């Protein structure tokens, strides 16, 4: 006879359980990364803002020099 | 399928999910767990099919 049957040793394994691998970093790591990014941004902003203030002072004194003729 | 079983449901092994709060979240989780147990019963039925007539 010929029918639809499983083999002698059966079929392979079949999963039925929830699989969540829990990928990622701990909270301390991401918080430290954020704090370091904030500090780097603050330092770069302080340097560029001081330079921009000096440039603005230079332009203002240029206007001071040009004022009496106008 | 566990309390008043029929034809060959007493020959398979599966779990029954149980909620705790009665909300929609617990019942959605129960449905997902029922999908998992249905996969388990499907595997058990695939590995235990007997020959004969229909």
């Amino acid at each position: 006879v010929k029918q639809d049957m499983p083999p002698v040793g059966g079929y392979g394994p079949i999963d039925y359980k929830r699989n969540l691998p829990r990928r990622g970093l701990s909270g301390y790591s991401m918080f430290a990364v954020g704090i370091g990014a904030l500090l780097f941004g603050y330092w770069s902003m302080m340097r560029w803002n001081r330079e921009r203030r000096r440039l603005q002072i230079e332009d203002f004194e240029a206007r001071i020099a040009l004022m009496p003729l106008l | 399928r566990k309390t008043q079983p029929y034809d060959v449901y007493d020959q398979v092994e599966f779990d029954v999910p149980i909620g705790s709060r009665g909300d929609c979240y617990d019942r959605y989780l129960c449905r997902v767990e029922e999908m998992r147990q249905s996969i388990r019963i499907i595997s058990q039925c695939l590995n235990k099919m007997p020959p004969g007539e229909i």
